[PDB]
Parts: structure tokens; C-alpha cells; sequence
């Protein structure tokens, strides 16, 4: 949108890379000058140190790419009758590694019993909370004994409404309205070190409009988030 | 024989640097941000600190700062090591008395050439 | 710059680091999965391609990080007494694996006796020489037996006249005023292929007006173009 | 036994396929872009092609496209293996006659298993 904030997401990006990189080459490195002073179960593991750090590489310049697409109009859904209760669990148990490396609980609750057959994407729905359950540990409170991420399913208004709500740093009122925009992170002193690009929640805003929903949010600084997700079910 | 407080909330960092450590004969102690970190000082004094920036909770900066400010803490050497790469961010840790920045990434092996520059 | 520019900027980042990420997750999948199947001369092998490819990866973040703080004026140019006869060399020297990957011969000549020394920041002008060397090689004829490109060292209007010199693809006419542009790629059918961002001559251009010098280019579409760089001496 | 032609701009990106290809006893023969890749099915035939979309001199999409208008081309299958991974890209490659389309980063482990199912 702006141009303030364009050069602001041009040094975002090259943070945000550099960190996984970082391990690649120290880890390849390592293997290459340590091969007798290395075992097996070591020699394994930092290998698969290099593979998960490439997968989290690829996760965000998948970000990029799928924020190009949207802005170009050249991206479209493909509708399906998904279980939402296994999406949501499936979704839960992806960002598992990374809620534990935080310390961050990750819950799942239904109002509604299970079942819950709604008319949805199931690709591009799981990366509107993986997005969401992402930032929700992302976001979540730098020292504290009892931080979650939490889903919840409900049917209202015809449709599916999914909460996710957190304990999280919550949002100030004036950020509120900005934060679905491109390349828009609330500056802070709580944010300061959280890697990203602001384009999260501008890509999760397109892919909900595309199915005809909406999002929103509620917050409150230093208690929690909640972000909600209202698609049609037919 | 000599022992590396080693200070970066990445745990995949910590892992890297202190295997290299390691390698050396050096004994490693770890903190996951800077406050840890100076808690950590209350049980011991290291040879050398080796200090990320981006933190939660306290920021390398501020570690920099407080290592200043204590008689029994100043003479530590740091060696700051950064994804912060910008010149002025260098000039700003070496103002708050960091010996040596290196960027990241970085090659292990020359990070441990200056670990034993420094610590000779 | 504009906004049209910046959603191509965008795909193309994800494009141009797609590439070595996916060279470093192949052949780390790869050593992972056949450790039994595995010589010593091929590990050291692969593990080298790893490195390599994340040096690469490295060189295109630097990249943004250097175009965020030229466009947020933070970067700041730290000049020396330098042999430039020397620096060029270091920088043909650089080159040489990339040049060669595409048939590329890498020339110096410079029409002054050496040392020629100047008053510049080495570390500035060896990415300024790196990045037009590098656009040489890039836009190389697709299919030529005598690629070439070619640093030329002179002294004129009292600064140091570098120009480099290629029989590449050349430039259209409508383009020359417009390659120094952030973002600017030239689309065409000789350029599909050839990933980029188009801040590699953004870049440049600013140095060399740090140093209180200039850029400018000649070219014919089908012949190659010629770079010209103008640096006071003091 | 089988042999495939592997049709990729990136000397690293062929050598690791092919790696992955003899690691299951098939041969492998190599061409740098689209054109080579037409000019070898003169020397053979083979039973599954590798093919890469960003190539110069001749891209992918086109080497679709003429394995189409020939009657000894048209039936050998063919998957795409590309960093273009657009669901657009993806049609138009199906369309153009290829057999699957993979993504760029991939598994080699994922993309053997599609070799085999096609071949078999
Ligand atoms: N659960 C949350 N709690 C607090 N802040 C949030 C939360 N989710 C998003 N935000 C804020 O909204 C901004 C935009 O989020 P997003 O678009 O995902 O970008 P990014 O995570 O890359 O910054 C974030 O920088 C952050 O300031
Ligand atoms: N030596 C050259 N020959 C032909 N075209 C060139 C040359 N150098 C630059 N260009 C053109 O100018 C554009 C801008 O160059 P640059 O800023 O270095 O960005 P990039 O190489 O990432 O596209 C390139 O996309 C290309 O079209």
C-alpha cells in the first residue's frame, strides 16, 4: 500500500530468511569440517536440522508468492465437504513443534457437536489457521507459565464462525483497524524481535472474502486476542 | 578449561555454536535472553560471552549496556553475533563495549578463529 | 516505486530464492536418506553444493537488506586510497565460477599503466563492479561460442572511467532510461528465464552518487551494451 | 533398464536427480534446455521424461507442446518438476499434455515414487 512501509517489508523479509539460512550454513558447515568428530546420531540430526529449516525457508516464500497471486486476481477455490473438526485438528497438530519451541499450549474446543460438514477449500482454509495459530505463538507472552492458542468451532449466521483466541500481547485500538493491511506490523517494544512481513493476515483477509466470509478481531493489550472467522457453509 | 556463556533465544543457534565450542575443550553455558543471561553471571564468571541482539525479554543492547555497569561484569569480553549486519548497529555495539560483531550467517570456522583470538 | 512493479517484485524474490532452496533441500534429503549408499568423495560433494548454494542465497538477501538501507538512507559509503587495477581483478576473480556455469570468458584490460589509484570505498565498488559483471554474465546470448564480458579501466575528467563492456542480449531503446529504476526489469522474451528482482542497478547507481560519481549505459538490442561508470578521483 | 530423459537449465539440479534416478537402477540421459531435449529423442526413445519450464532457448511449455504434433513423441509421459507452482501453470501444463506436475522444493523420495508409478 504505502511506500514507508514498502522499504520497512524489503528489510523484513531479509530478516525474517536470514535466520533459518543461518542454521542451514552453520549446520552444512559443521557436517563438512566435523566428519570424524561427529556420530551418527548426531550426524542425522543436523541433517534434519537443515531439512525442517528449508521447510520453514519454503513455508515463507510461499507467503510471497501466495500474496502475489491474490493481488494479481489469479487465484481461485476449489470447494469440497470437509470435516472442519479434523481440518482444525489436522491444523492443531501441524503447528505442534512450533507452539512447544514457545511454550504455548495449542486447545481445540466445539461448541457444536463433530461433525461439522461446511462446503470450503480445505487447502486454502488450513492456511487461514495455520496463519492465525502462527501468530497466536508468535504473539503470545514473552515469560509466563500458562500462554495458549485456542480454536474454537461454532455454526452461526448460516455459516461457520471459528474463534482463535489467545493470552497473547493483545493489540492497541489504533492498530486494530491496520493490521489486516499489507506490509503492517504493530510496532513495539513487544513485537521488536518477532520476525515477519505483515502479509499474514492481508493474504488471510483475501482467501475469507474469496469464500465469502469475513474477519475481524477483538483484543485487549496485555490480556489477549480473538480473531474471528465467518465463512458460509453452501 | 575455559567456559563460553553462550546467549541467543534460538535453541537450533545454541545447539550449532556450542557443538563447535565444544570441539574446542570449552565448557558452555547456555541462556535463552539476555535477563537469564544475567542471572546466569550470579553462579560464575565466563572467559567469553557470545551475544545475539534480537531477544525477548532483554535485548542484547541492553545486556551490553548492564555488563558496563558492574565492576565484576565490564571485563568480559563479548563477541556480539547478529543477523543485524548494518553498520550502524555494529558501531552502536562496539560503542556499548562489545570486542568483536560478527553477522549472520556465518562460518563456524572462522567464528571459532576469533573465539581463540580473543580468548588468548 | 510503483505499486504494479511491486506485486512482480514480490513473485520474483520468491522466484530468484526458490532455486538454491531447492538444491539445498534436494541434496539434504538426499545425503539424509542414503547414508548407505553414500561414497566419501560424493558426501563432501553435496555437502559443498549445500554451502555453496547457501552462499548464493546469501548474496541475494544482502541484496534487499542494502536496498532498505539506501532507501531508508542509513547506508553510509567509508572511503580509502585504493588500487583499482587490483580491485577489478578480486572482482573478475569472484565471478569466474558463475561466468564460467554459462559460457562466459571474463576480460580486463586497464588503457592506463597500473597501479591506478583512487579514492573510493573498496568494499562499495567491488559490489558495484559484482553486480554490472553479474548482469554481463546474465544477459549473455542464449546460445554464442564467444560470450564475453569486459572490464575496461581508464582515467578521464579527472576520476577513474570504468566500463563494462558485454555482446549480451542488449538493451531496447524505450528501457534505457528506465533499467535504473528499482524494481525495472526488462520483460521480454529473452528475459523470462532469468530470475531477478531489479535492484541490482538501483543499487549501483546510488553508490556511485555516494561517491559523487555517475552511471549511465549505452546498448544495441542484439550486440550488447556497454556500462559506464564515472568516480571523482578525490 | 528404463531410461529417462531429465531436461533442466541447472547443472546442480540435474546432478541430484540423477543421483536419485541410478540410486534406483535407471538410466539417465542429461539435456541443458528444451531444444537439446527434442534434438535427443533422434538417438532414443525413453520411457519417462524429466522436464523443467524455465529453460532458455526452448521453455518447457513449448516441449510440451511439440511432443504433442508427433506421432512417435506424443505417448512417452512426461512430469513437470518446477518452480512455477500456480495452479495456472499447473492446468496449462496438464493441458499441454503433461502427465503430473510437481513442485520446486521437492522430496526426492516423493518424486521417485511418482517416477516408479509411472514407469510401472
Ligand atoms: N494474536 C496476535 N496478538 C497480537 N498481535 C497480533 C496477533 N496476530 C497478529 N498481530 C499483529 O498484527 C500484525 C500483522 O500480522 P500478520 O499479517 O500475520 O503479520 P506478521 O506476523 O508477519 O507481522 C503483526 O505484526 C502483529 O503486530
Ligand atoms: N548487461 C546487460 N544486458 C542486457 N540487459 C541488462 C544488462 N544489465 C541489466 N540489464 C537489464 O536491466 C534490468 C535491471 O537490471 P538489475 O537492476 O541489475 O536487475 P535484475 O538483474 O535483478 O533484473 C534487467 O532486468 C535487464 O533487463
Amino acid at each position: 500500500r504505502i511506500d514507508r512501509m514498502k522499504t520497512e517489508f524489503i528489510a523484513n523479509i531479509s530478516h525474517e530468511l536470514r535466520t533459518p539460512l543461518t542454521a542451514i550454513k552453520a549446520y552444512a558447515e559443521t557436517i563438512y569440517n566435523s566428519l570424524g568428530e561427529l556420530d551418527l546420531s548426531t550426524l542425522k540430526e543436523f541433517l534434519e536440522v537443515i531439512i525442517d529449516q528449508s521447510n520453514h525457508l519454503e513455508n515463507l516464500l510461499n507467503e510471497l508468492l501466495d500474496f502475489s497471486r491474490l493481488e494479481r486476481k489469479s487465484l481461485q477455490i476449489n470447494r469440497e465437504k470437509v470435516d472442519l473438526c479434523d481440518l482444525v485438528e489436522s491444523a492443531v497438530n501441524a503447528i505442534k513443534e512450533f507452539a512447544s519451541s514457545h511454550n504455548v499450549n495449542v486447545l481445540f474446543e466445539s461448541n457444536v457437536p463433530c461433525p461439522v460438514e461446511a462446503y470450503i477449500d480445505p487447502t486454502r482454509i488450513r492456511q487461514v489457521l495455520l496463519n492465525l495459530l502462527n501468530n497466536g505463538v508468535k504473539y503470545s507472552k514473552k515469560d509466563a507459565p500458562d500462554k495458549y492458542v485456542k480454536v474454537i468451532l461454532d455454526e452461526k449466521d448460516g455459516g461457520v464462525l471459528i474463534i482463535v483466541e489467545d493470552n497473547g500481547i493483545g493489540i492497541p485500538d489504533h492498530a486494530k483497524d491496520r493490521i489486516f493491511e499489507q506490509f503492517y506490523r504493530v510496532d513495539s517494544s513487544l513485537t521488536y524481535e518477532v520476525p515477519g512481513t505483515g502479509l499474514g493476515l492481508a493474504i488471510t483477509k483475501e482467501i475469507v472474502e474469496l469464500h465469502g466470509g469475513r474477519i475481524w478481531v477483538e483484543s485487549e493489550v496485555g490480556k489477549g486476542s480473538r480473531f474471528f472467522v465467518w465463512i458460509p457453509k453452501d | 578449561s575455559k567456559k563460553v556463556l553462550l546467549v541467543d533465544d534460538s535453541a537450533v543457534l545454541r545447539k550449532i555454536v556450542s557443538f563447535n565450542l565444544k570441539k574446542e575443550g570449552y565448557e558452555v553455558i547456555e541462556a535463552e535472553n539476555g535477563q537469564i543471561a544475567l542471572e546466569k553471571l550470579s553462579e560464575f564468571t565466563p572467559d567469553l560471552i557470545v551475544l545475539a541482539i534480537m531477544m525477548p525479554v532483554m535485548d542484547g543492547f541492553t545486556v551490553l549496556k548492564k555488563l558496563q555497569e558492574k565492576e565484576e561484569w565490564k571485563r568480559i569480553p563479548v563477541i556480539v553475533l547478529t543477523a543485524k549486519g548494518g553498520e550502524e548497529d555494529e558501531s552502536l555495539a562496539l560503542s556499548l563495549g562489545a570486542r568483536k560483531v560478527m553477522r549472520k550467517p556465518f562460518s563456524p570456522s572462522q567464528f571459532i578463529e576469533e573465539v581463540k583470538h580473543l580468548l588468548n
